[PDB]
């Protein structure tokens, strides 16, 4: 039949998948962790071997009618490989997608600004700018990098991305979608289940329908922030109207996590911070990831694997070994997971470990699954079990157990209030920019915007 | 959102009695495995019945998310009495030296 | 005088249809004042020092 067939071929190409997969990985890390001109090409070779065997299995896939399967987790695999992506874009305006990618991308990353009185000193986006929108205080400073770097470089933008919009909403209408939007909401589409079905079109009325019991108190959290930015910038802010865009910690708004400094409730009431009480105990990076594993085994979970403790490279290697360590957790494949980050003896990585140990026992699960079913349920869900691992952590009836914050330490009413503040800052803060984000990305990827 | 709705779900399982916000996972077994037979699922089911097995229900809820701020929210509506919650559409910080 | 030295130590000039790649004078505009044969990039270079 149609069915046997299949299985055979998803058996066949399960093999080599695995197999490809931990050698493209195994040179990706070894780059990571080592950065040699050596290693560059290899990673490469590594990564187009892995590239071309993915798209001749597609193409050899694409002839098994799809509508015919009921192994719910044949056809969950079949769906991830017919899946035709860019290929069926034309070859000429593939190329200039791809050209058009790279000029935007290269952009952003380069881009530079200067000041008007002295034009032989340019400052880049990330050190430089970052920097003055996150710390400085001056209403005239921060209104110069505000709109400089929107002039400077998001002039250069605007003819690129008009025809980015063009060019993806080709290749996602000859797959069968609206457009592009429709393309990335496709990631929440459930079919076929009788009960659990979802659509894609059911996404936005969702989060139209969330975000309507979060304007209460969003609008309560924007009226505190305004009242206390009417003393820090006196004259510059009405009391009833909006809040200008510059004076919001950072380039965007995104977070306001930096207003934190400016709207403390209690400003004489300290955090909760054990650093200290850290060195004191003499505690390296090897301690608190120990302890982390020693939190993940009272709930139930297993243990950490040899290779895990001996391949890891919980430290920063010190010496000429250069390595990028932006914290990250890693699932080479055929049982071998490892972190990659350089721990500094402080709480803001005490956290980060627990974060991160929590990717990999999510990892760890699932890893008696076919290669193709490898992931979280949805996009949304792989940080979200870190970000709860690393949220019960960082509480002081948990650090009062393991050893840091002597026991005769009460927690007051008020810093209570503290921490709720700094946490609403960051969660509560970037639900309305994400939300209003999206929104408009999803209208332009319509015509609905002209 | 679904980061409390896990939450919630969870201490709720390990029996937690004040605020949200103080709610500790540590040492409650029964809390693991209700979280457990989530991860190991991958991609293999839909999404929508792993967050059934777990939180309960089928959909994105925003009712964790206020009960783990609440005390923030009365606090909020106290000191915000003697203003004016909300915002206009129409101040903007140049329109006072503009001519028309 | 020590402004007049650095300006122009440390002045650079960049092309106008990739503001992303500025050229100083020593290394990159008396190169190509020294070897283009090019009508049109001699004019540029000359006209966008001064
Ligand atoms: C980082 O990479 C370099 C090469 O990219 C590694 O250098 C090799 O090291 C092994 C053992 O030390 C030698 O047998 C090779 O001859 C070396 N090759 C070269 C070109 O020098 C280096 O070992 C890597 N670093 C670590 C810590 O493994
Ligand atoms: C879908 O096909 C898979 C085969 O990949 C079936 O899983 C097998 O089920 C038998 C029945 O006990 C087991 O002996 C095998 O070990 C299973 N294979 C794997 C890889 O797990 C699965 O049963 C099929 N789906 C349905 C609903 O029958
Ligand atoms: C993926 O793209 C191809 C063309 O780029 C789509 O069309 C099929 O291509 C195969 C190639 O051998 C033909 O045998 C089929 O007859 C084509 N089908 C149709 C309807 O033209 C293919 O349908 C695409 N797959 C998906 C899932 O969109
Ligand atoms: C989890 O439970 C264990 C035992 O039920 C706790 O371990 C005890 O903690 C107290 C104070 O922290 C010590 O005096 C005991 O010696 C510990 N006993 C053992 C066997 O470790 C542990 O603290 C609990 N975890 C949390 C976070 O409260
Ligand atoms: C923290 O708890 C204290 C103690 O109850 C609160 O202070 C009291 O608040 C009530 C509420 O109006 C007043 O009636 C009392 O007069 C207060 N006591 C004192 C000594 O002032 C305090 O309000 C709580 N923190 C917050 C932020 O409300
Ligand atoms: C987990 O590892 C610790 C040592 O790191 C060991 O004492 C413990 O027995 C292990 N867990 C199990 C279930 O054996
Ligand atoms: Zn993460």
């Amino acid at each position: 039949t149609i069915e046997e067939q299949a299985k055979t071929f998803l058996d066949k190409f399960n093999h080599e998948a695995e197999d490809l997969f931990y050698q493209s990985s195994l040179a990706s890390w070894n780059y990571n962790t080592n950065i040699t001109e050596e290693n560059v090409q290899n990673m490469n070779n590594a990564g187009d071997k892995w590239s071309a065997f993915l798209k001749e299995q597609s193409t050899l896939a694409q002839m098994y009618p799809l509508q015919e399967i009921q192994n719910l987790t044949v056809k969950l695999q079949l769906q991830a490989l017919q899946q035709n992506g860019s290929s069926v874009l034309s070859e000429d305006k593939s190329k200039r997608l791809n050209t058009i990618l790279n000029t935007m991308s290269t952009i952003y990353s380069t881009g530079k600004v200067c000041n008007p009185d002295n034009p032989q000193e340019c400052l880049l986006l990330e050190p430089g700018l970052n920097e003055i929108m996150a710390n400085s205080l001056d209403y005239n400073e921060r209104l110069w990098a505000w709109e400089s770097w929107r002039s400077e470089v998001g002039k250069q933008l605007r003819p690129l991305y008009e025809e980015y919009v063009v060019l993806k909403n080709e290749m996602a209408r000859a797959n069968h979608y609206e457009d592009y939007g429709d393309y990335w909401r496709g990631d929440y589409e459930v079919n076929g289940v009788d009960g659990y079905d979802y659509s894609r079109g059911q996404l936005i009325e969702d989060v139209e329908h969330t975000f309507e019991e979060i304007k209460p108190l969003y609008e309560h959290l924007h009226a505190y922030v305004r009242a206390k930015l009417m003393n820090a910038y006196p004259s510059y802010i009405s009391p009833i109207g909006c809040l200008p865009a510059h004076l919001l910690g950072d380039m965007w708004g995104r977070f306001w996590t930096n207003l934190y400094s400016l709207t403390v409730p209690f400003g004489q009431k300290p955090n909760i911070d054990v650093t200290d009480a850290m060195v004191d105990q003499a505690w390296d990076a090897q301690r608190i990831f120990k302890e982390a594993e020693k939190f993940f085994v009272s709930v139930g979970l297993p243990n950490m694997t040899q290779g895990f403790w001996e391949n890891s490279m919980l430290t920063d290697p010190g010496n000429v070994q250069k390595a990028v360590c932006h914290p990250t957790a890693w699932d080479l494949g055929k049982g071998d997971f490892r972190i990659l980050m350089c721990t500094k003896v402080t709480m803001d990585d005490f956290l980060t470990a627990h974060h991160e140990m929590g990717h990999i026992q999510y990892d760890m699960a699932y890893a008696a699954q076919p290669f193709l079913l490898r992931n979280g349920a949805n996009e949304g869900f792989h940080e979200a079990v870190g970000e709860i691992m690393s949220l019960s952590a960082a509480t002081p009836k948990h650090l009062k157990s393991i050893g840091l914050l002597s026991p005769d330490f009460q927690e007051d009413n008020e810093t209570e209030i503290n921490f709720l503040l700094k946490q609403a800052l960051t969660i509560v803060g970037t639900l309305p920019f994400t939300y209003m984000l999206e929104k408009w990305r999803w209208m332009v990827f319509k015509g609905e915007i002209p | 959102l679904y980061q409390f709705q896990f939450q919630e779900a969870l201490c709720q399982a390990a029996k937690h009695e004040g605020p949200l916000h103080k709610c500790d996972i540590s040492n409650s077994t029964e809390a693991g495995q209700k979280l457990f037979n989530m991860l190991r699922l991958g991609k293999s089911e839909p999404w929508t019945l792993a967050l059934e097995n777990v939180v309960g229900a089928k959909n994105m809820n925003v009712r964790p998310l206020l009960n783990y701020f609440e005390p923030l929210f009365t606090w909020l509506k106290d000191q915000n009495k003697n203003s004016f919650v909300g915002w206009s559409t129409d101040w903007s910080p140049y329109a006072d030296q503009s001519i028309k």
